[PDB]
């Protein structure tokens, strides 16, 4: 019968005033049921914010407020804070489907002084070389925006096949890390001048360039 | 305090059949409706199945309807979900939440569990493989040299790596896994160390894996090029 | 599986368990309205036989309306405390008498027979159009006016459409304006059970409403509330079950005493704490005047307005009366006369004096013979008791019952320094009292 | 209201929620602003007819009797016959 939609994500400085929306239909809201937030940290378990649309359990900084009418409800926090970078969620009941969560929505805080990307191209493996198949490890790491875009360039064409990219993933220094894994045949690896492994981050460019020995 | 503790968590292929369990303390749990709400790993939250105090009423999702069970005994302050003919899309943490409502209008889960990760794949359990990543020219020089063994085509996620016993734990930084269209996880890890130190300090990469009992050491050193 | 009951001989005591509870925790109001129509006296001097039935027809619906206008012109049962049933209702009404209110539900249901409105307070309320006499007669009736009637089956149709406002204004005329049993004039069954359906709860508490319909009514209101303009309006107030689905178990008890040969010289001894008992949040909820709750099957429906708000130590005192936890309230006297108590699953059997006690069933006739003293038996073979000149009939219902033997508490007691006339006294009590009784006798 | 041993005794708005709570004694409360009083686990509604109300302050008669010789199973008694009771029992109490 009805569906509840929420802002991918959103964006803030320190000290500012943010806002999150909840838009519901004529079968959650509409139909006179109340909205509820739920906070998430990056590896804990969902803990209740806001209940009956402007309640606050105890423990909650009173920095959090929400409001509801018709079918729109929001959150404002006041103040942001470094420690406020987490997933909010709104919760409703409906008609057909019963309970029902929001997509949910990341609060990110800026503050954070952009750091140039780290590429490091390891070349294949003497063992790995032994075993029929070799594959080339690039390494990324110390990137505050998280998302790099990895290409495997390959001679002078591009090589898709075999290209395996894990996501950012934040470090304990408040850095992102990445890896990129690109899988070829001994043949391959000698009959090739060259590889590089470049990596992009927000426009800059930092690639290397590896091949069999290229030891002189 | 209140407490809810979930179990029973763990691998299992397409098709297959599990049961989770959440014991509760500290509460009269037979007072409660109980609820089972899942996270897809990186994505939202979802809910599953409820039960009343005493059985009476039982709720599903159409995407479990005619698959999962829920029960619960009031004597054992325990709930369960049954999961029947498994599928891909089912691989996430499940939490037990206790109900909360006002009578009319707010109906809201307050407290939550941990939570008990399942895992739906038709891959099959395999060893790792270990290799060395010997430091180059290329990746020497500058301040300091860095060398790292890689580990490839293993299934299971917990895989536990460490240089020289716990007895190295500066300059060493682990990367995160990749899933292979295949199924099999692969994840290499690099130390930092001096580039005058190359060949005088020793570097043994130890990989235990638990789930296939592969406990293998390889040692990393310069090869020519 | 669901009904089993214990016997305490100690305490000539039993406990029903197995139900489930329905609470009634708060209250629902609704508009109910009825469109009426301006007939003036017309003049259709007439002289034929149906024009004179649709004239008496007139008169009566005038009448009603007339009526309807000037309706409106300007043990332990001693603790609970006293509130208001309809002061919900009442504010809504006392709402509904401000400026614009009534314009605006009729401008919000002239397309549709339900909708919900904002009143001028903030609350929204379900409002539903049940008859439209309006239509009928300004249209059909006096059609633009039928002086000279040429069909019979117009006086059948319009005698058949205006029953439901005659039934209404008796009901409101015989009681002053609010009628508590809510009948299928006020409101039809799928107009009940389409208005349930609106209220926003959740699919548990609709699907417990929704098959228990003659509850719902025997505890919802009706309220003769405004007749203003060519509307008729009426407000219902419906209960509505915050808690549901906890377990619930019942109490009875029947006077213990002792059996000396003498007439006088026996105490007897009572527990005072029966009735319905409902865990609903880390507590319990206590109703003395146990016939305050309709049971359907094994469904008990109870209404906090009579209950006591008790700690979950109170169960103790059906396991150990001496517990140091909980204080159990009793009562004594001097005064042992033979009775018997219905249970759930059985009867027990206070036989004191001369009496003669015993039980029967129809096939074989008397199966047992009571001796003096407080005893029990179950309903298996058992169709009736009889207790000197009275007969009972014990219920049929299915279950388990189990009887726990000991020793009563009454010979544990000193008859010369116990207490008599001690109608609201605990266990605790007794024993101070006792305990100053024996003291003072040490003199010297 | 009359809050108790252990209760949790409250008042409470449509609007604003609750806007009171009771402490351990007997108190009262207006419905100029008040649209319900809940006491444990139960909920009430107040009359919402209009007129005025005053508040009028004293100390408890209760914390004038001495417990130790306070008659405490009574029904039908009186100012009188209670003070004349206590009266009773304390000339009683006479040494040697």
């Amino acid at each position: 019968q009805a569906v509840v939609t929420q802002p991918p994500s959103v964006s803030g400085a320190p000290g500012q005033r943010v806002i999150i929306s909840c838009t519901g239909s004529g079968s959650n809201l509409g139909a006179d049921y109340g909205v509820h937030w739920y906070q998430q940290l990056p590896g804990t378990a969902p803990k209740l914010l806001i209940y009956g649309d402007r309640n606050r359990p105890s423990g909650v900084p009173d920095r959090f407020s929400g409001s509801k009418s018709g079918t729109s409800a929001s959150l404002a926090i006041t103040g942001l804070q470094a420690e406020d970078e987490a997933d909010y969620y709104c919760q409703s009941y409906d008609r057909s489907l019963n309970w029902v969560f929001g997509g949910g929505t990341k609060l990110t805080v800026l503050g954070q002084p952009k750091a140039a990307p780290s590429v490091t191209l390891f070349p294949p493996s003497s063992e790995e070389l032994q075993a029929n198949k070799a594959t080339l490890v690039c390494l990324i790491s110390d990137f505050y925006p998280g998302a790099v875009t990895v290409a495997w360039k390959a001679d002078s064409s591009p090589v898709n096949a075999g290209v395996e990219t894990t996501k950012p993933s934040k470090q304990s220094n408040n850095k992102y890390a990445a890896s990129s894994y690109l899988s070829l045949t001994p043949e391959q690896w000698k009959s090739h001048k060259s590889y590089s492994c470049q990596v992009t981050h927000e426009g800059s460019t930092v690639e290397k360039t590896v091949a069999p020995a290229e030891c002189s | 305090q209140v407490q809810l503790v979930e179990s029973g968590g763990g691998v299992v292929k397409p098709g297959g059949s599990l049961r989770v369990s959440c014991v509760v303390s500290g509460f009269t749990f037979s007072s409660y409706r109980m609820h089972w709400v899942r996270q897809a790993p990186g994505k939202g939250l979802e809910w599953v199945s409820s039960i009343t105090a005493s059985s009476s009423y039982i709720n599903y999702a159409e995407s479990v309807k005619g698959r999962f069970t829920i029960s619960r005994d009031n004597a054992k302050n325990s709930l369960y979900l049954q999961m029947n003919s498994l599928r891909a899309e089912d691989t996430a943490v499940y939490y037990c939440a206790r109900d909360e409502n006002t009578g009319i209008s707010h109906y809201w889960f307050d407290p939550w569990g941990q939570g008990t990760l399942v895992t739906v794949s038709s891959a099959s359990t395999k060893g790792p493989s270990v290799f060395p990543l010997a430091p180059s020219s290329k990746s020497t020089s500058g301040g300091t040299a860095a060398l790292g063994c890689l580990v490839k085509d293993y299934f299971p996620e917990p895989v536990t790596v460490s240089w020289n016993s716990g007895a190295l734990t500066s300059g060493v930084h682990t990367f995160p896994a990749v899933l292979q269209s295949s199924g099999l996880y692969s994840l290499s890890s690099v130390v930092t160390v001096p580039s005058s130190s190359l060949g005088t300090q020793t570097y043994i990469c130890n990989v235990n894996h638990k789930p296939s009992n592969t406990k293998v050491d390889k040692k990393v050193e310069p090869k020519s090029c | 599986q669901n009904i089993t009951e214990e016997f305490y001989q100690s305490t000539c005591s039993a406990v029903s368990k197995g139900y489930l509870s329905a609470l009634r925790t708060g209250w629902y109001t609704s508009v109910i309205t009825i469109e009426l129509s301006n007939i003036k006296e017309n003049k259709c001097n007439g002289t034929d036989a149906k024009v004179k039935l649709i004239k008496q027809e007139l008169d009566k619906y005038k009448n009603a309306v007339t009526e309807l206008q000037l309706l409106m012109q300007s043990f332990l049962g001693f603790l609970l405390g006293v509130g208001s049933a309809i002061a919900s209702g009442v504010a809504v009404c006392k709402v509904l008498h401000l400026e614009g209110e009534v314009n605006k539900i009729k401008s919000a249901l002239l397309s549709t027979n339900k909708a919900v409105v904002s009143l001028s307070n903030g609350v929204s309320v379900l409002t539903f159009k049940v008859l439209d006499l309006k239509n009928y007669i300004d249209k059909q009736l006096l059609p633009i006016q039928s002086c000279s009637i040429s069909n019979i089956e117009t006086v059948i149709e319009f005698q058949q459409k205006n029953n439901r406002l005659l039934e209404i204004t008796r009901e409101f005329s015989v009681n002053a304006g609010v009628t508590t049993p809510v009948s299928t004039y006020m409101l039809t069954n799928s107009e009940l059970l389409s208005l349930i359906n609106d209220m926003p709860i959740t699919n548990d508490q609709k699907k417990l409403m929704s098959n228990n319909v003659q509850i719902v009514r025997q505890q919802s209101y009706s309220i003769m509330c405004i007749i203003k303009e060519e509307v008729l309006a009426y407000v219902v107030q419906l209960p509505l079950y915050g808690v549901i689905d906890t377990p619930c178990w019942k109490l009875h008890t029947s006077p213990l005493c002792t059996t000396n040969t003498k007439e006088g010289s026996n105490i007897c001894l009572t527990r005072t704490d029966r009735g319905w008992y409902c865990d609903n949040a880390g507590s319990v909820s206590f109703f003395p005047q146990a016939e305050t709750c309709k049971v359907q099957s094994n469904r008990v429906f109870c209404d906090t307005m009579n209950s006591l708000t008790l700690p979950s130590e109170v169960n103790l005192c059906n396991v150990d009366i001496f517990n140091p936890k909980y204080d159990c309230k009793i009562m004594t006297s001097k005064t042992d006369v033979s009775s018997s108590v219905i249970t759930s699953l059985g009867a027990i059997v206070s036989c004191y004096g001369k009496t003669k006690c015993t039980a029967s069933n129809k096939n074989r006739g008397i199966i047992k013979t009571f001796s003096n003293g407080c005893d029990y038996v179950s309903n298996k073979g058992v169709d009736t008791v009889s207790v000197g000149n009275t007969l009972y009939y014990v219920n049929k219902q299915e279950g388990k019952s189990l009887y726990v033997k000991g020793e009563p508490i009454i010979n544990f007691y000193d008859p010369l320094v116990f207490p008599s006339d001690e109608f609201d006294a605990s266990i605790s009590q007794v024993n101070e009292k006792i305990n100053q009784s024996l003291a003072f006798i040490r003199k010297s």
